[PDB]
């Protein structure tokens, strides 16, 4: 379901509870965050392959968000179909 | 004819008690217009002293309120401006002037020659 | 009323801001353009139109469909855009512009029409005429049409 | 395409065309002021007013406070060139903000050609300038020329940020009402604005800022104008209408003053407080005026004091009263085209349609009192522009309105005293020694808005006469964006009406400003002795006065309102022995996250009730937290609410009254069989508008009635959440201060981030809350005052069907053939009911704007939104963050994205 295959990945954070990782709208696996002090992000986001061994290897990405909240099991499922793009035909890769 | 304004005044004394400007207009009505005195001290700007309504009311600046009335003779058809209280700081150039709180020269508008006044 | 949009059927055009009051031609400079009646019975007639599609083949009318629009007055005059953006019935159809048809998936008897990304609404108030416009800057209401028949 | 074309300097010299020192209508003389035309019949004079109104000439405060809930006052204000110039530009760049939406832009046009009208004329053939319409401007020659103009924008007298429109009278006439109009003189000031409270947005913009929110003034002025645009066109209502409130009962404000004009402004759900019957009224009182002016300029047989033709004249008034003239030259007003314009002028220029077109948060009604003034300064356009005003695009000030968040923006915004003190207006509200008197102060604008019953009139109960010809009043259609497009594109911006050369007025122009009616100062500090503690009292329990002691958190409404170191709270007795604990420095970080986590689970607390109808969630905690009904336990409150519905979070039960309705009587036509089947199909349709005239009425009760109750008790539950959270920062902040130099180095504290939390936690308590509170108002409607109209309304159709019935028997003859058709025609149609809708008399309440909110509530929550558009790959968020592409990216042609 996912070897070379469009993916749709969410990961939220609840800095009180848990960091969640979702995989095609569905709730993979959880850790407990809480024990975690003040978190400080880079002033940037960097898209690129950082210490890959492999040269010929890349990916492919899209629709890349972020939110404010953490995300519900409700929302992640509609976004999961709403960015499906229901009006056209897939290939097995999830291209159009 | 035109538009003529001449002021009459001598202007000396030593601080300081009392001047009565004159300034005889020609070319049309005193009364119909919005009048004003304006100064010009040696080396600076004009300053605006005072100003008559058609309707005979007298409006004074900063410059001279509680020491100086402005007037009218209608049938003379001459603007009066009565000094009192006069210092050093109020010496220059006297101008009898066109306008409402004419602070400048403004096209259009009418002027004397301007009448000396050092004390 | 909600069928199908067919290729080659006759309909009247309307847009969703004066929905009792249908497309009309009206000439300028011996040319023709598209406009409303806003004085009430001028006798301007309903212009009557056609959806073209550069396949034969092809029935009914989809989201992303390129379409030409035409109009039977005298000969058939086939849609044009000039250099003011304001639309216009032509002689010849090689010259006529392909439009892209859309909709708005909340507002189900209504259609959308843009060139190069450019949509096409209602102008402001002129002669007194509102033309057919191909312009991005007006309120999005005046971009819903639908088609009458 | 700019509303004004010269960019004006306060120290430009007198031109004697647009920049001039002028002389305008006094009662006595008059000092000069300089002023600018900055459009055709608008000026602006940049100077405190103390012109106007010569009686009013000090710009210090008054012996006796205003009793409205915000003044300022500084005498130096706008008394310097440089404070001038900038009044000038502000006011113009307002001015500009306006014009560049379809709205202002209409709005600026119907004020220029609203030209006010030529009534001076004792003798009716003869066409006269009324001469207090006019000013005199002085030229650089020392003479003035006479001219007329619309609109005069003034700084503010005595009371800064008090704005209004002033404009003179006449001996006789009404000029304001009686559609001839008069120059109108607005008081306003683009150096200050208003603070507010706003709870209601939370449900599209979840991250909303907290503490005061800053009206944007471009609203404020727009709001001037519609009332200047009203003025100038004779509309407005008469200043004596006003809606009486009920004062004497402890809840209840001990007064408020609010006009119909006023409501009518606001436009929203203010002006829904107006019934249709009143509506109706007005409309047709104007009519009528218009009717008499076409009436005047019909045997006007010549012009005076112009070199304009009476042609050109006429011509003026005809565009701006949209008269029809006849082949002859005859004026008369079409009702059609006199309703199309009234609605434009009353129900399109509204504050609640111009809000929607600037998009910036501002009160949804005027029960919504500022709470606060503050300084601003709008002419730098790092600070404020024409297209975005204070919430500046492709910045952190475009998110969530966060350029009106007074804290967030604060360079923009600087907190000024409140001229209205403490308490100024109050009520003192006493339990009775539950030990002896508890009392405490209520501000005015904190108690309960009670419209008295003598504002809602209706002809509910008067009967009609049915006839062949009688016919069916319209739909009288919702006022929408698309509405406003359609008179938009139909608007003519063309013509405006020339400044005409006008015969020399005498030096000083002689009038004094209409009377405005005198308001008896409403009573002050009335005391009330209660049995039982009060919402008020509970609300008052859970504030506290900083310190350096440590306060608890109590259970007890008693101790908390004996103790200023007791804090009533709503949360578990859990909550209340945790926050309390002297805690470890160890412990710390670990219990501040607890309190947070416990924080956030009890305000998040919602229950579900699969029992009732039109009521899906319940807040439990909303019981303890405002002393709801009564007893104890929150479960009593789940379980009340469930029995006896949403009456029980009322204050007060609002009185429906509706009556007997009025029967149909029917003329019958002899031997006529057309005219006779005519009469019985009215008497149908007029049947269906009983109907929707009986809901409209009840609608228009309950906005006034009852959500205005379920408004206060929603404001008043932000009021306690934030209590809650101000009650735990401050006694952790204690804890933490408790600590050694060397403790306090191992702990990374940090109180903003802390409260930045529970501003969060704060609003998905709100966003439950509303949507609980909302369902409770509509509920209340739907089951307690809606049926009460259904009975009367079922009671009418059955008198109506047995006169019905009786009309085709009794007219067997004419009728023959036809007696059975008819039967079943009246016996089917009044055998059915016509259900309320409420989507269709109201806003907010469609279903789709359900699902809208939602996805609203997901974008705005979006800080990257990285999507291929056009050429590029950008961010769609509102932050607008830069991207940077390297070279050797690749984009998918099929799909770019
Ligand atoms: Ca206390
Ligand atoms: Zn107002």
């Amino acid at each position: 379901d996912y070897i070379n295959r469009w993916i749709f990945v969410t990961i939220t954070n609840n800095r009180l509870n848990n960091s969640k990782i979702y995989i095609n709208g569905r709730l993979i696996d959880q850790k407990p965050i809480s024990n975690l002090g003040n978190i400080h992000a880079s002033n940037n986001i960097m898209f690129k392959l950082d210490g890959c061994r492999d040269t010929h290897r890349y990916i492919w990405i899209k629709y890349f968000n972020l939110f404010d909240k953490e995300l519900n099991e409700k929302e992640i499922k509609d976004l999961y179909d709403n960015q499906s793009n229901s009006g056209i035909l897939k290939d097995f890769w999830g291209d159009y | 004819s035109q538009v003529q304004l001449v002021e009459s005044g001598g202007g000396l004394v030593q601080p300081g008690g009392s001047l009565r400007l004159s300034c005889a207009a020609s070319g049309f009505t005193l009364g119909s217009r919005y009048m004003s005195w304006v100064r010009q001290a040696p080396g600076e700007g004009f300053e605006w002293v005072s100003s008559i309504e058609p309707s005979g009311t007298a409006w004074d600046g900063d410059s001279a309120k509680g020491r100086f009335t402005t007037s009218r003779d209608d049938a003379k058809n001459t603007l009066y401006l009565q000094m009192s209280n006069l210092q050093p700081e109020d010496t220059g150039v006297y101008y009898c002037a066109t306008g409402y709180r004419t602070d400048t020269r403004i096209p259009g508008g009418s002027w004397g020659q301007g009448t000396q006044v050092t004390v | 009323n909600e069928e199908r949009l067919e290729y080659n059927k006759t309909y009247q055009l309307y847009n969703y801001v004066f929905s009792d009051k249908p497309i009309c031609e009206v000439k300028q400079n011996n040319n023709i353009y598209l406009t409303i009646n806003n004085t009430n019975n001028l006798n301007l007639q309903a212009s009557k139109f056609k959806l073209l599609s550069i396949n034969p083949n092809k029935q009914y009318v989809q989201k992303l469909d390129e379409v030409i629009i035409s109009v039977l007055d005298n000969m058939e005059k086939y849609i044009d855009i000039s250099e003011d953006n304001r639309l216009q019935l032509i002689d010849n159809k090689n010259n006529a512009k392909k439009m892209i048809i859309s909709n708005d998936i909340f507002i189900s008897n209504c259609l959308t029409l843009s060139y190069n990304g450019k949509y096409i609404c209602l102008s402001m108030k002129d002669e007194n005429h509102n033309w057919m416009i191909c312009n991005n800057d007006m309120s999005k209401y005046l971009y819903l049409w639908s088609f009458k028949p | 395409m700019p509303f004004v074309n010269k960019q004006f300097n306060y120290k430009d010299p007198v031109n004697g065309v647009d920049i001039a020192y002028i002389k305008i209508p006094n009662a006595g003389q008059m000092q000069p002021v300089k002023a600018f035309k900055i459009h055709n019949k608008i000026w602006v004079i940049p100077e405190r007013d103390t012109f106007t109104n010569p009686e009013e000439g000090d710009l210090n405060p008054p012996p006796e406070a205003k009793q409205v809930p915000v003044s300022y006052y500084d005498s130096t204000y706008l008394s310097t060139d440089n404070e001038k110039d900038n009044y000038l530009k502000g006011v113009t760049k307002l001015f500009e903000r306006i014009y560049s939406t379809d709205l202002g832009r209409m709005l600026l046009t119907s004020i220029v050609r609203g030209i006010p009208f030529w009534g001076g004329s004792t003798i009716d053939t003869e066409l006269k300038v009324i001469d207090t319409n006019c000013i005199n401007v002085i030229q650089p020659d020392g003479s003035y020329r006479s001219e007329e103009l619309n609109l005069v924008i003034i700084g503010p007298s005595a009371d800064i940020i008090q704005f209004e429109c002033k404009s003179f009278g006449h001996e006789v006439l009404n000029l304001t009402r009686n559609g001839y109009g008069s120059t109108q003189y607005i008081r306003f000031s683009p150096d200050f604005t208003f603070g507010f409270e706003e709870s209601l947005e939370v449900d599209t913009n979840p991250l909303l800022g907290a503490g005061k929110f800053a009206t944007d003034p471009a609203v404020t002025l727009a709001h001037q104008l519609i009332h200047a645009g009203h003025r100038l066109y004779g509309i407005a209502i008469n200043p004596n209408r006003v809606f009486k409130v009920n004062t004497n009962a402890y809840y209840e404000m001990s007064g408020l003053e609010v006009s119909f004009e006023e409501l009518r402004t606001f436009g929203g759900h203010d002006a829904k407080f107006i019934d249709s019957l009143q509506e109706n009224e007005f409309r047709l009182y104007y009519y009528n005026k218009f009717k008499d002016i076409a009436s005047t300029l019909n045997k006007a047989k010549s012009i005076v004091g112009t070199t304009a033709s009476l042609q050109y004249m006429k011509n003026v008034f005809k565009e701006k009263y949209l008269l029809s003239e006849d082949t002859s030259g005859k004026f008369s007003v079409d009702k059609l085209k006199f309703d199309k314009l009234y609605k434009m002028l009353t129900e399109i220029y509204t504050e609640d349609n111009f809000v929607k077109f600037f998009k910036v948060l501002n009160a949804k009604t005027f029960l919504n009192f500022d709470k606060a003034v503050f300084k601003i300064n709008i002419v730098p356009k790092v600070n404020y522009t024409i297209y975005d005003g204070f919430n500046l695009r492709n910045t952190n000030l475009a998110a969530n309105f966060n350029g009106q968040n007074t804290e967030i923006n604060n360079m923009n915004f600087t907190k000024l005293k409140n001229f209205t003190g403490l308490f100024e207006f109050y009520k003192l509200l006493c339990v009775r020694g539950i030990l002896n008197d508890l009392c405490i102060k209520v501000n005015n604008w904190d108690l309960f808005f009670s419209p008295s019953e003598d504002n809602f009139t209706n002809d509910l109960n008067k009967g009609e006469e049915i006839t062949s010809d009688t016919n069916i009043e319209a739909a009288e259609e919702n006022i929408s964006l698309d509405l406003i497009q359609q008179y938009y594109l139909t608007f003519n911006f063309d013509n405006e009406p020339e400044n005409i050369s006008i015969e020399n007025l005498s030096s000083d122009i002689i009038g004094q400003l209409e009377l405005m009616p005198n308001i008896e100062r409403f009573p002050n500090g009335k005391k009330y002795e209660l049995d039982k503690y009060t919402m008020f009292h509970y609300l008052r329990a859970q504030e506290f006065e900083h310190g350096k002691s440590r306060i608890a958190l109590t259970n007890s409404v008693n101790e908390a309102l004996l103790n200023p170191s007791r804090v009533y709270t709503f949360f578990s007795s859990d909550y209340v022995k945790k926050v309390n604990k002297a805690t470890e420095a160890a412990m710390f970080l670990g219990w501040v996250e607890q309190l947070v986590y416990d924080f956030t689970d009890e305000t998040s607390e919602v229950s579900t009730t699969d029992k009732i109808a039109d009521i899906t969630i319940i807040i439990p905690y909303i019981g303890p937290a405002l002393n709801i009904g009564n007893m104890l336990y929150k479960d009593d409150f789940v379980g009340a609410l469930i029995f006896s519905g949403a009456v029980i979070l009322l204050e007060f039960i609002p009185e429906i009254a509706i009556p007997v309705l009025g029967t149909f009587a029917l003329v019958s036509y002899i031997a006529n069989k057309v005219l006779t089947v005519q009469t019985i199909d009215n008497a149908l349709s007029k049947r269906n508008e009983k109907w929707d005239e009986v809901y409209k009425y009840i609608v228009t009760n309950w906005l006034a009635k009852v959500n205005t109750q379920i408004d206060l008790i929603r404001k008043k539950m932000k009021e306690a959440l934030e209590n809650q959270a101000e009650a735990t920062k401050a006694i952790i902040n204690y804890q933490y201060n408790q600590y050694t130099e060397e403790e306090k180095n191992n702990i990374n504290f940090n109180i903003d981030d802390l409260s930045s939390k529970l501003n969060e936690s704060i609003n998905k308590a709100m966003i439950n809350i509303n949507k609980f509170l909302n369902q409770c108002s509509v509920s209340y409607l739907m089951n307690s005052m809606i049926p009460y109209g259904v009975k009367r309304l079922e009671d009418f159709d059955a008198s109506l069907k047995d006169a019905l019935l009786k009309y085709i028997y009794d007219n067997r003859g004419t009728l023959i053939g036809q007696v059975d058709r008819l039967k079943d025609k009246v016996n089917n149609t009044l055998s059915t009911d016509i259900p309320f809708q409420l989507s269709k008399y109201v806003d907010n309440q469609r279903l789709l704007s359900t699902f809208t909110e939602y996805i609203k509530n997901i974008i705005n929550t979006s800080i990257l939104n990285l999507r291929y558009e056009s050429n590029h790959l950008i961010d769609l968020s509102r932050y607008a963050s830069k991207i940077n592409i390297g070279s050797k990216v690749n984009f998918d042609p099929i799909d770019k994205n």
